RNA sequence: AGAGUGUAGCUUAAAAGCACCCAACUUACACUUAGGAGAUUCAAUUGACGCUCUGA
C-alpha cells in the first residue's frame, strides 16, 4: 500500500571544505535548505547552490543574520526575538589569492 | 557541526512561542483576563479612553489581548469598548483599578467583567 | 544654541523644512575644531601613514 | 454573533461638496503648529506626573509589605490574597455638576 | 487627570459634522456629546 | 515585640463633577473642533439648511431657522447647576460638598492622654480579625453613617510606626460609591482634606508622609 | 546628630545612546514618517545645597 519512496540519494554536500583552494565558478556546496549562506565572493545559483566567484580559499565562519527587509517570511520572525537575541547563521568565504592584476611596462615612447 | 564548540550557535525557535482560570497556585496570585468595558453616547469619548487604557497597559507592562466593541443597541447608538486584561499582581491591582477610575472623562461607566 | 531657539523667525523656516547653512563658513571653522581629526583618518585610508612615515 | 458597526455608511457616497475650500493663512500656521508644539510639552509632563505617583505610591507599597513580613510574618501571605467581590465593579465618569433639582422629569421616548 | 482623554477629535473620514449637544440622562447629570441639530439639553423619562 | 494593634483608613472619595479646561487646553480645545469641523462631508442638517434656502430664493426668482431659534431656548431654559457650590459653603469642612472636582479623604480629630494629635480613622483591630474586615469595621465603629463604600484590597500602603511598647501602623484604602452621611452635624471634626490641606492639620513625617499615595490629579 | 551620596528615568556614556512626549496612517497596539523637550547641584582631586536611611 506504501508506493513511491523509491527516490535515490541528491547527493548535495560540501564540495569544497574550508582551507580549500578554489577556482571562480566551482561549486561549493550543493543544498536543497540554506544551510550555508554564501559570504564573501560567492554568489547563489537557483537551486540555492554556492558557487565561488573568485580565485582563493574557502573559509567558514559564523556571522550575524541581518535579513532583507523585503522578506517578510524572516523579518516578521526577526521582529519576534527578544530584546538582546542576535541570530546567527554560518556563511562560506572565498578570501581571494591571486591579485586583479599588476601593472607592466610596454615600451618606452 | 555536532563535535564543534560553535554547535548551535544558529539556533533560533527557542527564542519564539510558535503557537484562562485564576492563577492562584500557592502564593503567587494574579487575576484572571478581565474586561475594562467603557461606555458613553460617544465616538470620540469611548475610543479616546479606550486608546489610553491601552497605552497605559503597554507601559506598565500587562499582555492586552483584545480591544473590541459590542454591537449597539437602539435606544441614538450605544458604544461599548471593552479591554482584556490579563496579568496583575497582589500589589499592582490596587495602582491600577485607582488610576483608571480617576482617569475616565465624562460619564463613562467601568466595569471588572470576566471571561465567559 | 539657546538663542537661536529664541529668535522666533528663526524656526519659522525650521518647521517649513527651509532653512539653510552656508557651506563657505562651516568649512573656516571645520578646521578649527576637528578638521585635523577628520584629515587623521583620510590619511590613514589613503594610506599615508603605513608608507610615509612607516 | 460577529456583527459590528465599523462599516462604512451606506449614505455617504454622492454629493460629497461642502468644503473644497481648504486653504489657510502662513502666519495661521505658525500658531497653530506653535500651539501643537506647546501641548506637545504639555502633555509630555501630564503624562511624567502620572509614572511619578504610579513609582512612588508604589515603592511604599512593597516597603509596607516588606514592613508586613518582618515583624509579622505569618501575615505576608494574606497581603497577596485576591479579593473576589470586584466581579460587577463599575464606576461611572465625572459629571457637570451635582446632579439636578427635585423634577419636571420628562421625554416622550419615541 | 479627568481632563485628558477628553481633548479630542471625531477621528474617522466617513464622519459628519457633529455638534456638542448636552444631554442629561435621568437626573440632570449633564454630559457633553457630539450630535446632530444641536437641541442644546436634553432628558430621557 | 508589643506593638499596639492599630490601623487606620484613607478614605477616598471620587469627585463627580469633572474639572473644567485650562485655558491652555482651551485654546487646543479651540483648535481641536474647528478641524472636527472641516474634514467632514455634506452633512444632514446643513442640507437641508442651506440647499432649502437657495431654492427658496430660487422660487423668489420666479424653515429650519424656527428649529435653530427654539432649541436655543431649552439651553436657555435648562438652568445648569454649577460646578462651584463649594464658595457659598467656603468653611464647610464637616460636609462632603465641599469640594466637588477633587477627591476627599475623610480626617477625624481626635484626644489622647499623653498625646494630642489630629488622625486619620483608626482601627484597634483583633488579631484573628482579619486585616480587611477591619477596614470595614471602621466605617461602622464611630461615624455609623451609612456610606456605601467598596474596597481595593488587603495589601497595605504605607507603614508608619510612632513608639514610646512598638508600633506599626497600617494605612488601607477605602472609595465612596456613594454616601448616606447621616447627623452631618456629629460631635466630631471630620474634615475633608483635598490635598492641600493634609500640611495644613497633619503636621510631621508620620502623617505628612501619607502624601506619597494619595490621588493628586 | 551622622553614614552613604548626586549627569534629564538608566547608563563597568565622556554632553552622548536608549527609553519618553505629540501629530499623520492604524479597530487599538505595533511599525514607520513628521515633530517635541530635557540635564554634570555649587565654589576653589576638594569643602559647604538635595535626596535616602541610621537616631532622638
Ligand atoms: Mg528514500
Ligand atoms: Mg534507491
Amino acid at each position: 500500500k506504501n508506493l513511491g519512496g523509491k527516490s535515490s540519494g541528491r547527493r548535495q554536500g560540501i564540495k569544497k571544505m574550508e582551507g580549500h583552494y578554489v577556482h571562480a565558478g566551482n561549486i561549493i556546496a550543493t543544498q536543497r535548505h540554506f544551510r550555508w549562506h554564501p559570504g564573501a565572493h560567492v554568489g547563489v545559483g537557483k537551486n540555492k547552490c554556492l558557487y565561488a566567484l573568485e580565485e582563493g580559499i574557502v573559509r567558514y565562519t559564523k556571522e550575524v543574520y541581518v535579513p532583507h527587509p523585503r522578506n517578510t517570511e524572516a523579518v516578521d520572525l526577526i521582529t519576534r526575538l527578544p530584546k538582546g537575541a542576535v541570530l546567527y547563521k554560518t556563511f562560506v568565504h572565498v578570501v581571494p589569492a591571486k591579485p586583479e592584476g599588476t601593472f607592466k611596462l610596454v615600451a618606452m615612447l | 557541526y555536532k563535535t564543534k564548540p560553535t554547535h548551535g550557535i544558529g539556533k533560533y525557535k527557542h527564542l519564539i512561542k510558535a503557537e484562562v482560570r485564576a492563577i492562584n497556585l500557592g502564593t503567587d496570585y494574579e487575576y484572571g483576563v478581565l474586561n475594562i468595558h467603557l461606555t458613553a453616547y460617544d465616538m470620540t469619548l469611548a475610543e479616546s479612553y479606550a486608546q489610553y487604557v491601552h497605552n497605559l497597559c503597554n507601559s506598565l507592562s500587562i499582555k492586552v489581548e483584545e480591544s473590541y466593541a459590542m454591537p449597539t443597541k437602539t435606544i441614538l447608538t450605544t458604544h461599548e469598548r471593552v479591554v482584556q486584561i490579563s496579568g496583575l499582581s497582589a500589589t499592582f491591582a490596587e495602582i491600577f483599578l485607582e488610576i483608571i477610575q480617576s482617569s475616565l472623562p465624562e460619564g463613562v461607566r467601568l466595569s471588572v467583567k470576566e471571561h465567559t | 544654541i539657546q538663542e537661536l531657539r529664541a529668535n522666533v523667525e528663526e524656526e519659522r523656516a525650521a518647521r517649513l523644512r527651509t532653512a539653510s547653512v552656508p557651506l563657505d563658513a562651516v568649512r573656516a571653522e571645520w578646521e578649527r575644531t576637528c578638521g585635523p581629526y577628520h584629515k587623521q583618518r583620510l590619511a590613514e585610508y589613503y594610506g599615508l601613514y603605513r608608507d610615509l612615515f612607516h | 454573533i460577529p456583527i459590528e458597526d465599523f462599516i462604512t455608511p451606506l449614505k455617504f457616497l454622492d454629493k460629497a461638496r461642502e468644503r473644497p475650500q481648504v486653504e489657510l493663512t502662513f502666519e495661521e500656521t505658525e500658531r497653530r503648529a506653535l500651539l501643537l508644539k506647546k501641548w506637545s510639552l504639555y502633555k509630555q509632563q501630564e503624562r511624567k506626573m502620572e509614572r511619578d505617583t504610579i513609582r512612588a505610591m508604589l515603592e511604599a507599597q512593597q516597603e509596607a509589605l516588606e514592613e508586613l513580613q518582618l515583624e509579622s510574618p505569618k501575615l505576608h501571605a494574606e497581603a497577596i490574597k485576591r479579593d473576589p467581590n470586584l466581579f460587577p465593579f463599575e464606576k461611572e465618569g465625572p459629571h457637570y455638576t451635582p446632579p439636578i433639582p427635585n423634577y419636571q422629569p420628562p421625554e416622550g421616548r419615541y | 487627570d479627568s481632563s485628558r482623554a477628553s481633548l479630542t477629535r471625531v477621528h474617522r473620514q466617513a464622519y459628519a459634522r457633529l455638534y456638542p449637544v448636552l444631554l442629561v440622562k435621568q437626573d440632570g447629570s449633564t454630559i457633553h456629546i457630539r450630535y446632530r441639530e444641536p437641541r442644546r439639553m436634553l432628558a430621557m423619562p | 515585640s508589643p506593638w499596639r494593634l492599630l490601623g487606620a483608613l484613607c478614605l477616598q472619595r471620587p469627585p463627580v463633577v469633572s474639572k473644567p479646561l485650562t485655558p491652555l487646553q482651551e485654546e487646543m480645545a479651540s483648535l481641536l473642533q474647528q478641524i472636527e469641523i472641516e474634514r467632514s462631508l455634506y452633512s444632514d442638517h446643513e442640507l437641508r439648511a442651506l440647499d432649502e434656502n437657495q431654492r427658496l430664493a430660487k422660487k423668489k426668482a420666479d424653515l429650519a431657522q424656527d428649529l435653530e431659534d427654539m432649541w436655543e431656548q431649552k439651553f436657555l431654559q435648562f438652568k445648569l447647576g454649577a460646578r462651584i457650590t463649594e464658595a457659598d459653603e467656603k468653611n464647610d469642612r464637616t460636609s462632603l460638598n465641599r469640594k466637588l472636582d477633587r477627591n476627599l479623604v475623610l480626617l477625624v480629630r481626635e484626644k489622647f492622654g499623653d498625646q494630642d494629635v489630629w488622625i486619620l480613622p483608626q482601627a484597634e483591630w483583633q488579631p484573628g480579625e482579619t486585616l480587611r474586615g477591619t477596614a470595614e469595621r471602621t466605617l461602622a465603629t464611630l461615624s455609623e453613617n451609612n456610606m456605601e463604600a467598596k474596597f481595593l484590597g488587603n495589601a497595605p500602603c504605607g507603614h508608619y510606626t510612632f513608639k514610646f511598647l512598638g508600633a506599626k501602623v497600617f494605612f488601607f484604602k477605602a472609595l465612596l460609591l456613594t454616601g448616606d452621611f447621616s447627623q452631618a452635624g456629629n460631635k466630631g471634626h471630620h474634615v475633608w482634606v483635598t490635598k492641600d490641606e493634609l500640611g495644613d492639620y497633619l503636621k510631621p513625617k508620620y502623617l505628612a508622609q501619607v502624601r506619597r499615595f494619595v490621588s493628586d490629579l
